[PDB]
RNA sequence: GCAAGGCUAAAACUCAAAGGAAUUGACGGGGGCCCGCACAAGCGGCGGAGCAUGUGGAUUAAUUCGAUGCAACGCGAAGAACCUUACCUGGGUUUGACAUGCACAGGACGCGUCUAGAGAUAGGCGUUCCCUUGUGGCCUGUGUGCAGGUGGUGCAUGGCUGUCGUCAGCUCGUGUCGUGAGAUGUUGGGUUAAGUCCCGCAACGAGCGCAACCCUUGUCUCAUGUUGCCAGCACGUAAUGGUGGGGACUCGUGAGAGACUGCCGGGGUCAACUCGGAGGAAGGUGGGGAUGACGUCAAGUCAUCAUGCCCCUUAUGUCCAGGGCUUCACACAUGCUACAAUGGCCGGUACAAAGGGCUGCGAUGCCGCGAGGUUAAGCGAAUCCUUAAAAGCCGGUCUCAGUUCGGAUCGGGGUCUGCAACUCGACCCCGUGAAGUCGGAGUCGCUAGUAAUCGCAGAUCAGCAACGCUGCGGUGAAUACGUUCC
């Protein structure tokens, strides 16, 4: 608003992942108040995860999103009688509500069956860094960096 | 309403059921409440002059 | 309703308190009994001997 | 209008009800008692100036405390016109009744007194705005009263536009209320229509 | 004067203004500042399909009527079978379905009967109590004045209400300035949610304004122990506090403390105030509700009610019996349902608040798959009912399909209220099982216990409200860098 920044609210860590990502991924995932039905799907998701690879759950999520992290956005300006899009830098926080959005949204349209299988596709997808998540920071990026003439 | 109505509402009905409550100061068979027998704007009335022992106004 | 007419949206609400209290087992010693029949409360409060 | 019953908007706080019963079954009966035994005292006895009726309903027997400015036309030839009201009173509630008038201590300084003397003026044919000043002035010179603020509309001398003008003296705080402020309404009967008068008194935030 | 055209220069006719300065207001795609789910980041919808409600148009006997941008469209209307009802057809009444003055008399009245669709009409009854001797109450017939209208005029109106708008400014007294309208105060710099305050100022003061006092919620103390609770015990019916016992505790409802920039650090004309800290339930207004200034929209309401002028009085008054207010080639607006696997079904299973209750809440028990029916105890209620909470959790099935998704339509069969349910009610059982697969351009709401989602209760009411309204509770998020942009 005009009247400076509104802090952002506190998250707990869970006792099963002592982290707050994954009690981020709980509340993207959280749809019509079942907070208990997310943590179910993102258990079941990173289970099936630790089941196909091997390695920690929360190491894996970390190499997903470190590989998913983008760099610029591409928020667009009109000035006269055209409109163009401005490439700007992105915070890191910003950055990771973006991919995580980006995962999230990208897992539930999906060609399989249940959440908890399509999650986990998702987030090893995202790891390997060759998902949908993936493919959509790479267009953002590039379509980004071809406005790098308007830097205003 | 109509005086016609209202006798007509206050007489004895054959077929009692035809029977039906209008208020007790303007006679308006809408919105009348049982509690107290008066219409609903009545009522508001009545309540801002106070003649209602326990009826005033809520804030919560 | 606030308008005695179509506007539906002014609405003025009120509450109607009764309160309930002294419920006491006081002995029917007839003294006291006769006493109590004999006082009368204002008619803002209402009496109930049980 | 836009404003509110200062006596409903203070109801519960500090101002009392003008009619104290205690019924659960009977409450419509007992409304309905009310509405025609202030009807009728309403119809007849306007001239007497009534400010506050009060109805007291103490086990099946009827108390009326009515305050009127002059006793003597509603005692009427020493008993005679309050006997007629009494007994009209009892026939129309079926139960006894107690019909006591105490006092009014000044009809300047009370609202639906000053309102009705007004309404009294106009429909004798008195200048507003003269009637107006010599109620302001009058409850000036009455010794408690912060502010009188009182309301004419209406056709307002026979005009066909009809139009809406008040004035003020001292403070009216109608956002104050915890304040005082005596309110009162009547209609004055002209040949044109009527009109209607509203007026505050504000005598003080609180004893 | 080569020309263009320059110079001198009228009239008829037309109108009562044309114009010059300055003031207020408003406007600007002018300048400066600030703010708002207003922009932006996201969350969930509408517009696509079916259903319910209101509207326009068409039909008809009426589809009584009003309302028409935001601020009308689940509005008036918090409950249309006749009743409501004000509309249509037909039939009655007509000094009247109702209240009074004046001339007369006596019944008025309560019941059943047949006439009638009922309204209305008479055949049989009791009777005039009042000293109809006179006064006194009541009513019929001639009436006479009158009653009556939901007939109109909200552009004659009062009251009430919406809207700008919870917008924070709007004015007055004295003085001063100017012929005057008018200005000043209300300007200038900080400051606030705020014309809140601070320092100067031909200004000095004040009112309606702001917060505040009213109510709810957030901590503790004192008081209180029943119908509420069970700390140390007895009692263990039945473990359903069931009983004594207890004020240990919540809790209930009476009174206070506390949160008011209170204190400190730096800053700020040291003042306003700003930013952060300790103690705390809460920090700057702790959160919210009530609270709506001068006035505007000739805004709405002659149909809550009332009111000036006109209009009828075998009728535009009134009643009754049916019909209609619920129609239907279409469009709009507001809500629900889905289009599924965050899911459907089967079995088990735990945690609420606030309300309602003698024309009632129907604890159990029985009948019925079922809604419902029967006898019946307790309950004017912290002891009784409502009372089972659903979302939440577990095991199996289904395996992305117009489907174990979807429940609109239709046939058959029952229950409840109502004298009466085709019009014209709700619910229950079986079977049949449509569109719809996320919705075009466009468009709506939302910053914290908010949006999102799931259930509960009230009011109208005999029945019609688990799709409207008003409140209650559970789980419960993501974004705000910034004010250029609508
Ligand atoms: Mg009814
Ligand atoms: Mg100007
Ligand atoms: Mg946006
Ligand atoms: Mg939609
Ligand atoms: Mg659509
Ligand atoms: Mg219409
Ligand atoms: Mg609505
Ligand atoms: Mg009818
Ligand atoms: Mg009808
Ligand atoms: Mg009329
Ligand atoms: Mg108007
Ligand atoms: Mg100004
Ligand atoms: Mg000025
Ligand atoms: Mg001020
Ligand atoms: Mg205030
Ligand atoms: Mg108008
Ligand atoms: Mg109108
Ligand atoms: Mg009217
Ligand atoms: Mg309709
Ligand atoms: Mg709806
Ligand atoms: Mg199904
Ligand atoms: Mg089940
Ligand atoms: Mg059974
Ligand atoms: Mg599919
Ligand atoms: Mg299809
Ligand atoms: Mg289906
Ligand atoms: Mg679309
Ligand atoms: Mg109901
Ligand atoms: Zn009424």
């Amino acid at each position: 608003p005009r009247k400076g920044p509104a802090p952002k609210r506190p998250l707990v860590n869970d006792p099963v992942y002592g982290s707050q990502l994954v009690t981020q991924l709980v509340n993207k995932v959280l749809l019509k108040g079942k907070k208990s039905l997310a943590e179910r799907i993102v258990y079941g998701a990173l289970e099936q995860a630790r089941d196909k690879t091997g390695t920690d759950p929360v190491i894996t999520l970390k190499r997903a999103l470190d590989n998913v992290k983008p760099a610029l956005e591409v928020r667009s300006r009109r000035v006269g009688g055209a409109t163009y899009q401005v490439p700007v830098e992105v915070r890191p926080d910003r950055s990771t509500t973006l991919a995580l959005r980006w995962l999230v949204g990208y897992s539930r349209q999906r060609r399989e069956k249940t959440m908890i299988e399509r999650l986990a596709n998702e987030i090893l997808d995202a790891s390997n860094g060759l998902g949908a998540s993936v493919k959509r920071r790479e267009d953002t990026h590039k379509m980004a960096e071809a406005n790098r003439a308007f830097a205003h | 309403a109509k005086k016609a109505l209202v006798n007509k509402a206050a007489g004895k009905p054959r077929f009692a059921v035809r029977a039906y409550t209008r208020c007790s100061k303007c006679g308006r068979p809408r919105a009348v409440y049982r509690k107290f027998g008066l219409c609903r704007i009545c009522l508001r009335e009545m309540a801002h002059a106070g003649e209602l022992p326990g009826v005033q106004k809520s804030s919560w | 309703i606030r308008s005695p007419h179509k506007y539906k949206d002014s609405r003025e609400h009120f509450e109607m308190r009764t309160h309930k209290r002294l419920i006491d087992i006081i002995d029917p010693t007839p003294k006291t009994v006769d006493a109590l029949m004999r006082i009368d409360l204002p008619a803002s409060v209402d009496v109930n001997i049980q | 209008g836009q404003k509110i019953n200062p006596h409903g908007f203070r109801l519960g706080i500090t101002t009392d009800w003008k009619s104290r019963w205690y019924a659960d079954k009977q409450y419509a009966e007992y409304v309905k008692e009310d509405v025609a035994i202030r009807r009728l005292l309403s119809s007849g006895l306007e001239r007497a100036g009534i400010a506050d009726v009060e109805i007291e309903r103490t086990r099946d027997r009827v108390r009326v405390d009515i305050h009127t400015a002059r006793p003597g036309i509603v005692i009427g030839r020493r008993g005679t016109e309050a006997d007629r009201i009494r007994a009209d009173l009892e026939k129309l509630t079926g139960k006894q009744v107690q019909l006591n008038i105490l006092e009014v201590k000044n009809p300047e300084s009370q609202a639906q007194l000053v309102a009705q003397g007004v309404a009294e003026q106009l429909s004798n044919r008195v200048a507003f705005r003269r009637a107006m000043r010599k109620a302001i002035q009058s409850a000036m010179r009455q010794p408690n009263v912060k502010g009188i603020r009182v309301q004419c509309s209406g056709r307002l001398g026979g005009a066909e536009m009809s139009r809406s003008e008040f004035y003020r003296e001292g403070r009216v705080p109608l956002h104050t209320l915890r304040a005082d402020i005596d309110y009162g309404l009547y209609e004055a009967k002209t040949t044109f229509g009527r009109i209607g008068v509203k007026v505050w008194i504000y005598k003080g935030d609180i004893v």
